[PDB]
């Protein structure tokens, strides 16, 4: 299985077509790109019929299994596209795939797609099969160091002069959801055809664009002054956010916060962060919180969240926002006793 | 309803969506036309209005323009919704579930009248697993002369693949001042009466949903019978702020029975959700109690209040304040078990008054 | 369904009246779950639905014996709770009511059986009584409840209450020392944590459950002297939250139980654990904890889909709070 | 059966519905009648008795009187139900559904024997949309020589149109003593054996219903020997009928724990009614607390524990008994939150234990 | 003799009470013809939901044409005000017996008025409909005929899909203040020439909870027992409350710390068959007023007079602090009732508590 990057794919495709193509990674567009890059050469061969079946334990597998079991009377062929689960091929699916691993024939091109595979999942009978015929195309979101480079490269193919500083800002918001970044680019292509994206030009478009993730709220709450926090909240309403999703998002970060503070003298803040593995830059920020939130401030914040969560689901629609507001203010100043 | 009567006919007619207008306008001025658009945002922000304008500058007999002339038969029948080349589909309706499944399995590649065969699917996230893959197979192979204008209030319930082949445009809600200033106009050109207060009681009410604001403004004339006075506006939209909810707190610390009672009478006069009055009160007490710990404890709209609140913060011992929080708190908890709601409140303040820190009442 | 032994002493007399004429058309069996309710009703009914009984039991050939083994019969009506909801409707009954007004398809005795009478609507009930006031010739009813109290006075005044009391402790234990080998104190506790219903005690072990307990117990073991209750999260967080929560309680109450000198502790399983609790936890603090625990549990139980993690992760931290001195403790309210 | 036997014959025999008989009576004695009376009330509170007793006086050969003479033919006949002019309709009966529609359509504007054709409808609200209007039409145009007596246990299920034509009289549930005091009378006048308790229990049994209260006395006579006694009765309701009720309090108040705890387990084994047990304790905490306000409070059956009751009374502090009482009351509420209806009970006593004057105190 | 409950049943829109705003909105529509396909009316029970619903159907099929001011004589107006009109189908979704008449009528919509302009469908609480016929509406509402119009009423618009709420013109009818009904009833008895003690009107008033329809219903019972008068004594009788005198005569005795008198009055009272919870609702009432006059002697009604000298005494003589205690003591009293093993017991037990915890002379312990 020739392992290679999206970029070498077009080159490899040329030399010939291989039994099956494994698109593994989390990036929305590379997967897409690599995908269409494949089919573009298949229909270009004799593959008119194209199929796509998602892997979730609740699928209708007889349909699938028997659709490839059949050789065609008119040699018409097909392109089977399996959509791997979100979590990926569990134990029962290490076989379900091992089965379709010895059926392939030069007139049934296989293209599996999902997020990368774990060292374990990459030994599950099935993968080890394609292990000779196939090819895998690593599709992963570039890191913090190449993140901006990507935006620079790509931009350049969209015939764009995106300044470094204008590149940075963009890279700091939507820091990661490659999806949007790819978007805001073709959009900006549109604002200024034959224009330049100086820092003043992009920074405003982005500033005014004013989109806040409830993640933005939380992060503020991360000891950041309440001002922005509260604003991002009422803004986060006029973005028709559901309150249920705000609650549990802060939870993850508020609970995480309890442990960490709980583990002082357990292990230096350092070692700990890795351990939980959310520490992506948030480390400085998480730390900063863990310096002003008292063991008790935490709890209070946890009792409230609960009241909210509960009060949210027991009188279904008592305008929770009220409480959320108070809540945030709690995570920003010393507290009292009621 | 003023809702339909004032629907935008031109890009100059759209309230605060600049970053979306400038974009669409320009991509229309330089003949740059993608194969599919997607407008996302909340209720009555103008997703539909901009999609329709968009379809209109594309099929303007005057030519592909950022400024449809608005008088062509292409512009008129599109305005009417009776445009052969403007197939509108609702993925939200229960009744048209079949005409929504078929209009896509049978896309029409050749335009009947204008230059384009535009489609517009409201709440496009509401399609059937079937209709999805259908619109996917179509945008994967964008049939020319066939454009796709999508709208959704939740571009997240959409598969990435489809969102992948579109050009999204996030519309923001509208400012409370961006609306009040949009009414003051819509009104003054329809020669109707109004008070600056009323206009703000309305804008606010509409939660960034202009559509609603107007749909509300019609009723306020329906009930106010012609005039848009605060009185009629607040009639349906209760006294949404009344700095008395606080005036009661103070009236309470000052231990000015006469005012407390008086003030309640004024609230009762209007008729308020009693216990609401309690929580409100409490919660003030609760911030004032906060404020006096970390002064930077006054959020966004605390501004009008600001001075009033601070004064209390300082001038009143953190203890006495807990006493109130508590007393007040407790009175709510018993409220439904009071001979009568208002009484319950009066009677609970009376509590504080005799159980007051300084100033408590006497006996002979 | 599984006729246990202890159901014979009672099955004996009961049939003794159906054979001597002194049988009540309305038999309400108050009994725990997994104590045998189930089988004793099915058992008696089979005797009464015998065309050619051989004395104490059926023959197995006759139309009755056959149709009954077959399952479907013309006089055996099962008024269970509407498939789905958790209540019995006025309807189900009213149709089974008239359904008796017509003579026996096999010409003999008709029979009705109710899952748990304490599960019908005040309406579904009364609808019934009128049937019991006007008893449909040679017919037999059988009601069973866990708690006969929660049952309409006027109603329960129309039937004979039969207390399927559980068997002696030693007996039950023995009977269990056979069905599964475990330290006899883990057999006792397994019994006590079940009201004394052997069957119940049986299905505790019968899963990874009873070991799931151990897991928890151990936790507390440290959680108590350490003062770290947050650690419990581990053991309590899970689908079986209620179930487990109920355990943490029992122990709790055992601590209080000791604090006053009660002669009987439920989790005899781990006397070390309960005494340790009756230490770093004054009476009044178990109390509170027993409190929140019985509550929170219940929240999960009822409130459709709360965030279990949140709840339990809150309960815990707060318990810790109760512990801290100066802190003031929760009292029952209204 | 006693229930049928003691059906009221004259108003003076109706128990606890004064605001009603008051009206009705005052109505009759002044020839002031209406054409449609609607009687709302729960089960066996007196609906059918009063309507029947009204009709009895409307038609008495002696005259329109609130005091049926009860010896003239119309009265005797109304008593056996054989009164041609006493048309009893059961709007809840599925059997006669046809006779209903028929007779009403084939109305009798002309009464055969008495001065008024009286229609008595039970559970009116359960009428067929058709009947509803059939009637409603007759109420709009009340044929003279006709009166409508409506009786429902849920008046709301009725059409505001029918409601409005009617004079509405609600029937309140009977307080306990009320029911019990009648049972006493009954039983005496019928020369039967009875013991106080069995009468207490019996009353408490028929929740606020005098009808269930009697029909229950019947089953209770039927159960034991023709003798309404504590055993006989609790033998239907399966009640404890044992001083563990009190035997339990005593301990609690000495802070015996071991004992209380003990007392319960040994109680679990019997198969007690847990909630019921509480109910009794509060019960005693009261006859006690009350014996304290006046040494006469004790009454009829507790001459059985007189001494004991009195001992508590004179030794435990009035103040302290409230707190017990109150705590238990609370636990009765929370009885269902606790996983175990018993943990509940124990949870609760162990509660009044500590919160005692000098009880168990902390240690590591 | 004519139960006002019928004699004042609203006929025009003018006859309705205090719900102006929601009437004005209907005064327009009918006047400008802006007739939508669906009308929604939300509100507690007792608020003129149905009542105001008829007043629409009386202004839709009226022969005088579509008016906001129907004429009370035309054959259509009369039959409508008698629940029997060929095009006025009245469905009660909460109805058990009529469930099959509910399903068959919503799937069998008649697209042709038999005697009126439109065909009116009045539905009491639609959120209570069957899953089957509920959809029958959904569809008929999406594409509704021109002649068929709908009138919906709910005790809770929440449990109504947003699929229908958006498809109708909502109208929330607020219950009526106490002093509003108090005013109506006064103006109705004054206009019916009936004697009447003020104190007694407020009683009938609050008795009916913001429900004028009901307020009249009771007003009638009172008039029947009062022998042509609405006297506090007849009223309090029915309600089974305490005659302002007796409430205060307990309080008075409660304050005085003497049980006997209390327990005595309870019987004396249990004799009249009181409604136990109300023997507290009424004391609490007074206690409230007392401590209120201690804050402003002005705070005293205008019929309180008959008991005024006594109100003022207590007030000027007991510590507000103190009073705030009895108030709360009975308050929490009411609270427990449902759990007191007997509504009387709870009520006696509770005054004892007051007595056991009196603050000037508590019950003594040897
Ligand atoms: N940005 C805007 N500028 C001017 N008028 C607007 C704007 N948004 C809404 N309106 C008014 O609101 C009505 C509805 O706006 P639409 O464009 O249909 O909103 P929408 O965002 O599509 O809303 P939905 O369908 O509820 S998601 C129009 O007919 C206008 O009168
Ligand atoms: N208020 C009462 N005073 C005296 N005896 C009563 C009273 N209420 C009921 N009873 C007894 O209960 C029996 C039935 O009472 P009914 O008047 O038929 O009750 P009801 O309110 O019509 O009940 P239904 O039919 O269940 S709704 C009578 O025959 C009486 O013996
Ligand atoms: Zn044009
Ligand atoms: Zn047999
Ligand atoms: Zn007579
Ligand atoms: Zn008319």
């Amino acid at each position: 299985m020739i392992r290679l990057y999206p970029e070498q794919l077009r080159a490899q495709l040329n030399e010939g077509l291989r039994a099956a193509y494994l698109l593994l990674g989390n990036d929305p567009l590379l997967l897409q790109e690599s995908q269409d890059a494949v089919r573009q050469v298949a229909a270009a061969q004799g593959f008119e019929e194209h199929h796509t079946f998602s892997i979730d334990p609740n699928t209708d597998w007889n349909a699938i299994f028997s659709l490839c079991q059949a050789m065609s009377l008119f040699a018409s062929r097909q392109t089977l596209l399996l959509l791997l689960p979100e979590n990926g091929p569990n134990a029962a699916i290490n076989e379900q795939l091992l089965t379709l691993t010895g059926l392939l024939h030069d007139d049934l091109l296989l293209i599996v797609r999902g997020n990368k595979l774990s060292k374990a999942q990459e030994n599950a009978a099935w993968f080890t099969a394609l292990a000779n015929r196939s090819v895998q195309v690593t599709c992963q979101t570039p890191e913090q160091a190449q993140l901006p480079r990507w935006v620079a490269a790509r931009a350049k193919q969209l015939n764009l002069e995106l300044d470094d500083a204008a590149n940075q800002v963009l890279c700091y918001c939507y820091e990661g959801n490659l999806l949007a970044l790819a978007q805001a680019l073709e959009r900006l292509s549109l604002l200024w055809p034959d224009g330049k994206l100086t820092l003043p030009r992009v920074e405003q478009a982005v500033n005014d664009a004013a989109h806040f993730t409830p993640f933005h709220w939380v992060d503020a709450l991360l000891m950041g002054k309440s001002k922005r926090a509260l604003h991002i909240l009422q803004q986060l309403r006029l973005e028709g956010s559901e309150p249920v999703i705000l609650l549990r998002t802060l939870q993850r970060e508020l609970l995480l916060l309890v442990n960490l503070k709980r583990q002082s003298a357990h292990t230096p803040l350092r070692a700990l962060f890795d351990k939980h593995r959310v520490w992506q830059n948030r480390r400085g920020m998480m730390g900063e919180a863990l310096n002003r939130l008292s063991q008790t401030q935490l709890r209070q914040a946890v009792q409230l969240l609960t009241r909210t969560e509960l009060t949210l689901k027991q009188d279904y629609g008592q305008s929770v926002w009220a409480e959320l507001e108070g809540l945030s203010l709690l995570l920003c100043h010393k507290p009292l006793a009621d | 309803v003023l809702a339909r009567k004032w629907r935008p006919q031109t890009f100059a007619d759209v309230v605060g969506q600049e970053h979306v207008l400038t974009a669409l306008a320009n991509g229309l001025s330089l003949g740059r036309i993608h194969h599919a658009y997607l407008f996302s945002g909340t209720r009555g922000v103008g997703k539909t209005s901009i999609a329709r304008l968009l379809a209109k500058g594309l099929n303007c007999e005057t030519g592909i323009t950022a400024t449809p002339c608005g008088v062509c038969d292409n512009c008129r029948e599109i305005e009417q919704g009776r445009f052969v080349d403007l197939i509108e589909i609702d993925a939200a309706s229960r009744t048209k579930v079949e005409d929504t499944r078929d209009l896509l399995d049978n896309v029409q590649y050749a335009p009947a009248r204008g230059r384009f065969k535009v489609y517009l699917i409201d709440e496009v996230h509401m399609l059937s697993r079937h209709s999805f893959n259908a619109l996917l197979k179509t945008l994967e192979e964008p049939p020319e002369h066939v454009k796709f204008l999508l709208a959704t209030t939740d571009p997240q319930k959409l598969p990435v693949t489809i969102l992948s082949r579109c050009l999204q445009f996030h519309l923001k809600a509208l400012d409370v001042e961006q609306i009040r200033h949009q009414l003051e106009h819509i009104l003054n050109e329809e020669h109707i009466a109004h008070e600056p207060r009323a206009l703000q009681l309305l804008a606010r009410a509409a939660e960034g949903s202009l559509r609603d604001a107007l749909s509300l403004t019609d009723q306020a004339i329906a009930s106010g019978d012609g005039q848009v006075s605060t009185q009629a506006v607040s009639a349906m939209l209760g006294t949404l702020d009344d700095d008395q909810a606080l005036s009661l707190v103070e009236a309470m610390v000052e231990a000015n029975g006469e005012r407390v009672m008086a003030l309640i009478n004024e609230a009762a006069a209007r008729g308020i959700e009693w216990e609401a009055l309690l929580v409100e009160m409490l919660g003030l007490l609760h911030r004032i109690a906060m404020v006096q710990l970390s002064p930077a404890a006054l959020g966004n709209d605390m501004a009008a209040i600001e001075l009033r609140m601070r004064e209390l913060a300082r001038t009143i011992p953190p203890t006495d304040i807990q006493l109130y929080y508590q007393t007040l708190l407790i009175g709510r908890k018993e409220l439904p078990y009071a001979p009568d709601r208002r009484m319950g409140v009066e009677m609970t303040l009376l509590r504080a008054l005799a159980f007051h820190p300084r100033m408590p009442l006497p006996e002979p | 369904m599984r006729w246990y032994p202890w159901l014979r002493p009672d099955f004996e007399k009961l049939v003794a009246s159906y054979q001597a004429g002194r049988g009540h058309h309305a038999l309400l069996i108050q009994a725990l779950p997994g104590m045998g309710d189930d089988a004793l009703i099915y058992a008696l009914s089979r005797y009464l639905l015998c065309q050619q009984p051989q004395g104490h039991k059926s023959c197995g050939h006759c139309r009755g014996c056959q149709l009954m083994q077959a399952g479907t019969h013309p006089d055996y009506y099962t008024l269970a709770p509407e498939k789905g909801k958790n209540t019995l409707g006025v309807d189900a009954v009213r149709e089974v009511t008239e359904k008796l007004n017509e003579h026996a398809r096999l010409g003999g005795a008709k029979v009705v059986w109710v899952t748990d009478a304490a599960l019908l609507t005040d309406a579904a009930a009364n609808a019934l009584l009128k049937t019991l006031e006007e008893p449909p010739a040679e017919t037999w009813f059988f009601l069973a409840t866990r708690e006969p109290e929660r049952l309409l006075a006027t109603l329960r005044s129309r039937c004979r209450l039969h207390y399927l009391a559980p068997p002696p402790e030693q007996y039950a234990v023995t009977w269990l020392s056979r069905e599964v080998t475990m330290s006899q104190d883990a057999l006792l506790a397994a019994l006590r944590l079940s009201a004394g219903s052997p069957g119940a005690a049986l299905a505790l072990f019968q899963g990874d459950n009873w070991q799931a307990r151990e897991t928890l117990c151990q936790a507390l073991a440290y959680s108590v002297p350490s003062g770290d209750w947050y650690s419990l999260l581990a053991a309590l967080n899970h689908e079986q939250a209620p179930a487990r929560l109920h355990w943490l309680a029992t122990l709790l109450m055992d601590a209080l139980k000791r604090h006053h000198g009660a002669a009987q502790v439920t989790n005899v399983d781990v006397p070390g654990l309960v005494a340790e609790l009756a230490n770093h936890l004054s009476p009044s603090r178990l109390q509170a904890i027993l409190g929140d625990v019985c509550h929170i549990r219940e929240q999960l139980m009822s409130v459709t889909g709360i965030n279990r993690e949140l709840l339990i992760t809150d309960l815990l931290l707060r318990i810790e709070h109760y512990l801290q001195p100066g802190v003031v403790l929760p009292v029952p309210h209204l």
